[PDB]
């Protein structure tokens, strides 16, 4: 056994919504018909291995629990994902005459004869709790379905008459309740003082409402080509005669990766980890090529004031190719960095470093202010505060004329005239908005792969046909 | 220097020495859902008139009239062959 | 008397191989449907 | 390309996280949804 | 206008900088788009 | 101005049958925010 058909069984009401002599297709998570649905009988029924272990199951998006006992010897479950007091835990426990569900930092229960248990061991730091919500919940069939979406706790449940194991029908489970709970569920375990689970996975079923809004019937629109023509037509009933359904297509059955020889690494380290950098009059350009780009060194060295990536937004840069890659490195203001961007004015966007409108990069800005900022002041650094015209992207002006205010010559500097470079001195008594911060912007063109600049991905065997 | 001298429970008639009682309110706003809101006020129901209406969430506007749909117990509005709201179920008398 | 005729799957063109754009293609209705329903009544008109 | 970054889904997928692939997927979307329904329309005006 | 903030591409053009005038712009093209779509599609069944 | 006026009493200065040049908004002070809508900061160069 530890296997089942299952048959028609698992249906739920997906909504709340009443409906009428209708049929409404609807995309939800469903247990598949005659898909396998395990029995616990064998493992942990009767006995089992109460008193002593019990082995825990996933909890993949959702399940369908069932069982044809009147004993009430099933008392509950417990979901969550660590399950030892280290996170929330959710612990739903059924009694004679009410129901006790409770949302808090669970160790453990003394449930893993019976003339008493169930007493639990400890507890803390209690979310929730939730009491006699349904007060209760010839041989019955209990049906649960267990769903957690966005935080809220779904309970669905039907009684059945049955003494057949999962008996031919169709029933649909009403829902019973509905918690916000807000935890993650990746784990769930059951309470003994027989049991069957299935899973649910996303799926498209036709639903049959009656007069009186009761689902009668369904069909599973993957079970088999006639169900996906009932699906397709939106009817229980097909005429004679073609109809079109969904294409197929052949799936692939392994993952090609296929990388040159090079196993060299990007130089980050050394233009990131220089002992001197260059002002932003002079910003540094280096090109980065024929080299495997390991991107972890970067999260490695330092936490940084910004990793602002502007048309590759994930931090996941592993997994592309680069066909022109450059690193532009210059010494900049806390102040400034909000100007290091496509769009943005400035003394430094308008005349020291200006991106492009439709510029493909990371601008990694990191707190320097220990090795940048001197006593007496760094005047090794100097923007150039006043410029003619604003400067193009990524253009370097690096000429050292003396900037004229208009019309005089002003040969020379004072009068009506201005040398363009101005030095600021770094300090360590100056605020977070003017300590120095060093700003590498990484310029990366992606036109699919002439050349590589690869991350570190490893080669596969080539397989054809 | 204790926290435990009575300071400020004596009288000590002044209007920094008077003790009042501070009570403040954090309104965490976490991610998951939120159980605590403010009442909502209801207004009485109107029927058979061209009215505005909103049932716990849901917006409309039309005319309200007693109906023969039975909703199941769990059931609070109704909907019809092309997915538009025609039945609801009032929050507080549960008549369809 | 008759034209070729064709037959087109809305969400492979759209989304071929993407999972995610297929879900957001879902969101625009039954345009896929439609679609599907003009180009089987051509095929069967260019048979008629 | 319809005003994405780029024409391929893959690289859509591959290069953005979910919160801009799904911009840059509804442009495609929509510029490919527009294109069916400009063919079709085209297909039932010869049909006729 | 169909969503911009001016039926002009001059006046968009010159007031905004192309960040953001190029989105503009494409409200405008899309709409546009729509005209001359509607446009032809009726033209070619009153042709027919 | 050596004095702001309150939150609460807004002071709206009218500027009429003038000439601007906004160089010298820079000049005033490094900014905490520059955010136009409508049209974009460089551009005020031209009519305003
Ligand atoms: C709360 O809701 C209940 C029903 O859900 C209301 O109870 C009925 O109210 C009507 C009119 O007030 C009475 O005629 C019925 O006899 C009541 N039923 C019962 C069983 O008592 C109740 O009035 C509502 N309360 C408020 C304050 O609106
Ligand atoms: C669920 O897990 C994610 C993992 O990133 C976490 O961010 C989130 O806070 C968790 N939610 C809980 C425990 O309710
Ligand atoms: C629906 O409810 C009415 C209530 O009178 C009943 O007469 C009818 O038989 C019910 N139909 C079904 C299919 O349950
Ligand atoms: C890298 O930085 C560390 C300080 O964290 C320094 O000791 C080391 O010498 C640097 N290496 C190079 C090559 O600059
Ligand atoms: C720029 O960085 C490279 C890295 O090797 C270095 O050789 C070069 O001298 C640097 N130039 C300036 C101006 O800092
Ligand atoms: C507002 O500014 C104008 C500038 O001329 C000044 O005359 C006026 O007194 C100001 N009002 C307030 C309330 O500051």
């Amino acid at each position: 056994q530890s296997y089942t058909n299952s048959f028609t069984r698992g249906v739920y009401y997906p909504d709340k919504v009443f409906r009428s002599s209708v049929l409404h297709l609807t995309q939800d998570l469903f247990l598949p018909f005659f898909s396998n649905v395990t029995w616990f009988h064998a493992i942990s029924g009767t006995n089992g291995t109460k008193r002593f272990d019990n082995p825990v199951l996933p909890f993949n998006d959702g399940v369908y629990f069932a069982s044809t006992e009147k004993s009430n010897i099933i008392r509950g479950w417990i979901f969550g994902t660590t399950l030892d007091s280290k996170t929330q835990s959710l612990l739903i426990v059924n009694n004679a005459t009410n129901v006790f569900i409770k949302v808090c930092e669970f160790q453990f229960c003394n449930d893993p004869m019976e003339s008493e248990s169930g007493v639990y061991s400890s507890a803390n730091n209690c979310t929730f709790e939730y009491v006699s919500q349904p007060f209760l919940m010839f041989k019955n069939l209990r049906e649960f379905v267990f769903k957690n979406i966005d935080g809220y706790f779904k309970i669905y449940s039907k009684h059945t008459p049955i003494g057949r194991d999962f008996p031919q029908g169709f029933s649909a489970l009403e829902p019973l309740v509905d918690l916000p709970i807000g935890i993650n569920i990746t784990r769930f375990q059951t309470l003994l003082a027989d049991y069957y689970v299935g899973y649910l996975q996303p799926r498209t079923f036709l639903l049959k409402y009656n007069e009186n809004g009761t689902i009668t019937d369904a069909v599973d629109c993957a079970l088999d080509p006639l169900s996906e023509t009932k699906c397709t037509l939106k009817s229980f009933t097909v005429e004679k005669g073609i109809y079109q359904t969904s294409n197929f297509r052949v799936q692939p059955t392994e993952s090609i990766v296929r990388f040159p020889n090079v196993t060299n690494l990007c130089p980050f380290h050394e233009v990131f980890n220089a002992t001197r950098f260059a002002s932003v009059y002079a910003w540094n350009r280096t090109r980065i090529s024929n080299c495997v780009a390991d991107y972890s060194v970067l999260y490695n060295f330092a936490p940084f004031f910004a990793f602002k990536c502007y048309g590759v937004s994930p931090t996941k840069l592993n997994d592309l190719c680069f066909t022109n890659v450059y690193a532009d490195s210059f010494v900049i203001k806390g102040n400034e960095v909000s100007q290091i961007a496509p769009g943005q004015t400035g003394n430094i966007a308008d005349y020291n470093y200006k991106l492009p409108d439709d510029f493909t990069g990371c601008v990694i800005a990191w707190n320097s202010n220990k090795l940048d900022s001197k006593h007496s002041g760094n005047y090794d650094y100097w923007y150039r505060s006043f410029r003619k015209s604003k400067l193009k992207p990524f253009e370097r002006d690096i000429s050292t004329e003396i900037y004229q205010a208009g019309n005089k010559p002003c040969k020379g500097k004072g009068p009506n005239c201005y040398f363009p470079l101005q030095s600021y001195g770094f300090r360590p008594t100056y605020g977070v908005g003017h300590q120095p911060y060093r700003v590498v912007v990484l310029s990366f063109e992606l036109l699919h792969a002439p050349a590589t600049v690869c991350g570190p991905k490893k080669s596969t065997n080539l397989v054809k046909n | 220097y204790f926290p435990l001298q009575s300071y400020g429970f004596r009288p000590t008639y002044g209007v920094g020495h008077q003790p009042y009682r501070v009570v403040v309110l954090s309104f965490e706003l976490l991610h998951a859902p939120a159980t605590v809101c403010g009442p909502k006020k209801s207004t009485n129901l109107v029927k058979n008139k061209c009215v505005n209406f909103n049932f716990n969430g849901l917006t409309g506007t039309g005319v309200l009239t007693k109906s023969n749909k039975k909703f199941l117990p769990f059931q609070q509005f109704g909907r019809d062959i092309v997915d538009t709201t025609d039945a609801v179920r009032d929050p507080q008398t549960l008549e369809i | 008397v008759s034209m070729t005729k064709t037959s087109v799957d809305c969400t492979m063109y759209i989304c071929g191989d993407s999972t995610e754009c297929s879900n957001l293609l879902l969101q625009y209705g039954s345009f896929c449907t439609q679609l599907k329903r003009a180009l089987t009544g051509i095929a069967v008109e260019q048979d008629k | 390309k319809f005003g994405a970054i780029s024409s391929v889904l893959n690289d859509i997928l591959s290069r953005l996280d979910p919160p801009e692939a799904e911009v840059q997927i509804d442009r495609l979307i929509t510029g490919r949804l527009q294109s069916l329904q400009t063919y079709v329309t085209q297909q039932l005006i010869r049909a006729a």
